[PDB]
RNA sequence: ACCAGGAUGGCCUAGUGGUUAAGGCGUUGGACUUAAGAUCCAAUGGACAUGUGUCCGCGUCGGUUUUCGAACCCCA
RNA sequence: GUCGUCCGACCUGGGUAUAGGGGCGAAAGACUAAUCGAACCAUCUAGUAGCUGGUUCCCUCCAAAGUUUCCCUCAGGAUAGCUGGCGCUCUCCGCAGUUUUAUCCGGUAAAGCGAAUGAUUAGAGGUCUUGGGGCCG
RNA sequence: GCCUAGUGGGCCACUUUUGGUAAGCAGAACUGGCGCUGCGGGAUGAACCGAACGCCGGGUUAAGGCGCCCGAUGCCGACG
RNA sequence: UCUGCCCAGUGCUCUGAAUGUCAAAGUGAAGAAAUUCAAUGAAGCGCGGGUAAACGGCGGGAGUAACUAUGACUCUCUUA
RNA sequence: GAGUUUGACUGGGGCGGUACACCUGUCAAACGGUAACGCAGGUGUCCUAAGGCGAGCUCAGGGAGGACAGAAACCUCCCGUGGAGCAGAAGGGCAAAAGCUCGCUUGAUCUUGAUUUUCAGUACGAAUACAGACCGUGAAAGCGGGGCCUCACGAUCCUUCUGACCUUUUGGGUUUUAAGCAGGAGGUGUCAGAAAAGUUACCACAGGGAUAACUGGCUUGUGGCGGCCAAGCGUUCAUAGCGACGUCGCUUUUUGAUCCUUCGAUGUCGGCUCUUCCUAUCAUUGUGAAGCAGAAUUCACCAAGCGUUGGAUUGUUCAC
């Protein structure tokens, strides 16, 4: 069917997204990028752990679905059915090709679109899970199990931030208290001291 | 394309823009006593077969349009020709096109 | 080349076949114009079906050759396709005038039948 | 005889 | 695989240049007959295989899909 | 050795007839003096070959190209480039595969998508700007 | 400034780079090499490292080495 | 013992002033003439028959019988 | 019956295709240049205006209204950086415009030179500034010698046509003719430009390992074999034996890919015979583990010492 991932592990080609120049691309195996309680608030799941890549390599969409199934199954087993939120932070955009050979040889050997594969850098987050603080070993074992679906070396890093936000978990709560972050669904909205004063009055009423 | 049958343009005999009548240029009849024709006939007479190339590999679908512009002044009446770009369909003085009209 | 001279031979054969096609079409045309009984009307009707359908396959090969970029002068093909269309539209007029029933929706909507000399 | 053809 | 095509009422086929949806069989309703076929008087129906582009407007033209058939796949 | 035929479209000697794009063929392109899908001899002829092979003493000095364009061009030429030789005109200001000081040029790496285009994940906040519905009319 | 031979099959490597699953694969850029060139070193070796060559003596080096082959630690070498 | 069907095609053959094309020679006219124009107009092509023990060729898709199959049957497209 | 021809490129050649003449975006590594049968596309046309000038407007789309009128007919207001249009492919460019609507037109005319582009610094094509006429248009400044730019095309020989009170028509003169000079066309798309169908298993020559059909070498997609993770199977029970979704490898007993060696020749399938080697072990020795009670069978380890047969069919390897 499809080749093993060692054929397309390395980022050898230029990026090749599906567009008006690449047509006849099959849909990615991964479709859902968020699992668990998507509707959980920002103060309910403070602890965030990342699976961070350590190589400039290419992760297949099949692997990105296998790892999210593995991590999802362990988190529904360990944290219960809804006690977590998984965000896969790679979307497979780079199309990989195939020159199928049943004879022409390398004449006209430009591939048809075989599959979709995401590109990850050294230090880029592959998977993130936010959850309560007591589920830390469950997060670490979930990413450690989901590691085996992926080629190359991944680290597990408990982030300094508060869930799926760009703000640090220590400064987070009192800067919510000072009305610098208004919680808005999954994350927060930053309120700077720069808008019209009617927004400040509406926030400080 | 469509060109009209009258054009007011330069005349080398008049040294001046004058009205011209416009006709399509027709390839004239080959005279038997042009020098190349006489040489061709006496080279083709006798034995030997065909002595000049016969062009077959025809690739153009279109001939360049040539207009015989003839000055209308009776003293001058001078003819010259103006070559326009290639076109499959050519019309001389057909109809000025109209804008914003109903199609039928 | 032999490929071009091949293509030209099938053009001349097809245009010949269209030539006798239109001639036999106008033959059965004037026989139906002179037809006496009803059964004669439906038989030369059926013969006009046969000839115009033969002619429609011939126009289909002509239009494929007109779409081709291997032919440089297409005035014979365009005139033959026009002649085929002329016969097709005349046949369409005849099949309308014969297949419309006297008291169908078309007849009860507009009877007409001007019959020029009358 | 004949070789590889 | 490459080239060339083909997808339209229930079945079998028409159909352009671009405006008209055509025909046969079938189905349906009424006549004829004791009744049924045959015959006579009529009626309906079309994912125009899909979406996109051109155009005022496409079943029709032009590129991409989805099912099909035809030809070729040679020298060792 | 084993075999086909061995009274007949049989075998055979001598004589004779047909000659090379011709003969002759119960037909295999067979035979035509060990030669046949066009015999042999001499000449035209030292035929032509963008293709293989070879190309004869020493020392000294300089020292490449496989690139551009055109060609029925792709195992070859022409053309420019590189090279050598012959010099010559001056020198005994000029120039540089280099930097600096000035000054323009660029849209690649990176970055961006709370910026245009395109792709795309998730919640949130709103109302009628429409719709799909339960329930009260 | 003139005349001008040979050439007009190239190949390899750092970095950039296209097709290909990849290839001692096919195709480009930059520069350097090999071809055209020996020498020291990489046991061996077209291209790697050092370095380019008249015939010799002394000295010294580069890159490599210094148990023995095999010149050089046969240092009472250092720390693991 | 039989040797079916097809003359649409390609061949072969028959017919010819009723004839589209039709060279040379001949004929009419214009001009100074070379020359030009025209009328005529052979065979053959075209046109019309005949020939397959001439070369050769000789279909597709549906529905259909008291289980189911099958399809004698019907419908349609289609050719020489 | 004779003579001749029967393109080229090309991951061998043929089939296919045109990368053969051109154009856009990319490749292309921020001057320029830059390759492949690299990628996504286009061209051989179209236009009496869609050329030229002047004037007036402003487009796509959205909101809100208004008889029939509705989603969509038309009238009106507002917002509207262009999200429209400019003949087409794409890119660039463009808002009192380069778009749309009118008005007038024919610079889409004649004639030298210079330049850019491809470039050899040659032509063609295309283009750019000028200059000399003669015009158009506007009040004028100006603008225009085709199309907003980047593409839309063609030598010699021949033919044809146009030009001049033109030259020659060879002893002189006149007239027809004919040949010249200059400028267009008729065209070579294999697009710097022969006039051209096949077959050869009856074949021939010069060559080529620049180039295919074996082995060998690089590679391992595919084939084969083996891991890791563990959702599930196994009455239960992840892991006795397995094992999905994924992922890492090995090997050259499969087919490919490539074309490095050999075309002044390395004898091309099978089988028979005979020797040796490997282990990914079917059996036998010694063992461990089973959902191993015995028997039988699995899984695994040291292990290649010794064995692994007789036949029907098929040329078979394979198969049964
Ligand atoms: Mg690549
Ligand atoms: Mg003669
Ligand atoms: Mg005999
Ligand atoms: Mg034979
Ligand atoms: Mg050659
Ligand atoms: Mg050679
Ligand atoms: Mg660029
Ligand atoms: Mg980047
Ligand atoms: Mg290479
Ligand atoms: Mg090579
Ligand atoms: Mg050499
Ligand atoms: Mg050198
Ligand atoms: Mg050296
Ligand atoms: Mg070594
Ligand atoms: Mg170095
Ligand atoms: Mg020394
Ligand atoms: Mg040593
Ligand atoms: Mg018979
Ligand atoms: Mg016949
Ligand atoms: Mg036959
Ligand atoms: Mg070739
Ligand atoms: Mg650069
Ligand atoms: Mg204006
Ligand atoms: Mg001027
Ligand atoms: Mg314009
Ligand atoms: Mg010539
Ligand atoms: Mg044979
Ligand atoms: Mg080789
Ligand atoms: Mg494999
Ligand atoms: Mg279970
Ligand atoms: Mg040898
Ligand atoms: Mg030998
Ligand atoms: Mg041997
Ligand atoms: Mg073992
Ligand atoms: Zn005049």
């Amino acid at each position: 069917g499809r080749r093993p991932a060692r054929c397309y592990r390395y980022c050898k080609n230029k990026p090749y997204p599906k567009s008006r120049f690449c047509r006849g691309v099959p849909d990615a195996k991964i479709r859902i990028f968020d699992l668990g309680r998507k509707k959980a608030k920002v103060d309910e799941f403070p602890l965030c752990g990342h699976m961070v890549s350590d190589e400039y390599e290419q992760l297949s969409s099949e692997a990105l679905e296998a790892a999210r199934i593995c991590a999802n199954k362990y988190m529904v087993k360990s944290c219960g059915k809804d006690g977590f939120h998984i965000r896969v932070r790679l979307h497979p955009f780079h199309v990989i090709r195939i020159n199928k050979m049943l004879q022409t040889g390398m004449r006209g050997a430009f591939g048809k679109p075989q599959g979709t594969v995401a590109r990850v850098h050294i230090g880029q987050v592959i998977m993130s899970i936010r959850t309560k603080l007591q589920n830390k070993e469950h997060v670490v074992e979930a990413l450690r199990r989901a590691k085996f679906k992926f080629p190359g070396r991944q680290k597990i890093h408990i982030s300094k931030k508060w869930g799926f936000t760009k703000f640090n978990a220590d400064e987070f709560e009192d800067m919510v208290a000072e009305k610098r972050l208004i919680p808005d669904g999954c994350g927060v909205k930053y309120i700077p001291n720069r808008g019209p004063l009617d927004k400040w009055r509406a926030l400080h009423s | 394309v469509n060109v009209p049958k009258t054009r007011r343009t330069f005349c080398k005999k008049c040294g001046k823009h004058q009205p011209h009548k416009v006709t399509q240029y027709k390839k004239g009849k080959d005279s038997l006593y042009a020098q190349g024709k006489r040489r061709y006939d006496r080279k083709q007479s006798g034995y030997g077969g065909q002595t000049k190339p016969i062009f077959r590999k025809k690739a153009k679908t279109t001939k360049k349009i040539v207009l015989r512009l003839e000055c209308v002044e009776p003293n001058c009446r001078s003819k010259r020709m103006l070559a326009i770009k290639r076109c499959k369909h050519f019309e001389l003085g057909g109809d000025k096109k109209r804008k914003g009209q109903v199609i039928q | 080349m032999a490929d071009k001279r091949k293509l030209q031979g099938e053009i001349d054969r097809c245009l010949k076949k269209v030539s006798e096609g239109v001639e036999q079409f106008e033959d059965i045309w004037q026989k139906l114009h002179n037809a006496a009984n009803a059964n004669q009307k439906e038989k030369y009707e059926a013969d006009l079906k046969k000839e115009i359908k033969k002619l429609q396959r011939l126009r289909d090969q002509i239009k494929t050759w007109v779409a081709s970029n291997e032919i440089k002068d297409k005035r014979q093909l365009i005139d033959n396709r026009k002649l085929i269309e002329t016969q097709m539209e005349r046949f369409k007029v005849v099949e309308r005038e014969t297949k419309t029933k006297a008291y169908s929706k078309e007849g009860l909507g507009l009877a007409q039948k001007v019959d020029p000399a009358q | 005889s004949g070789l590889l053809l």
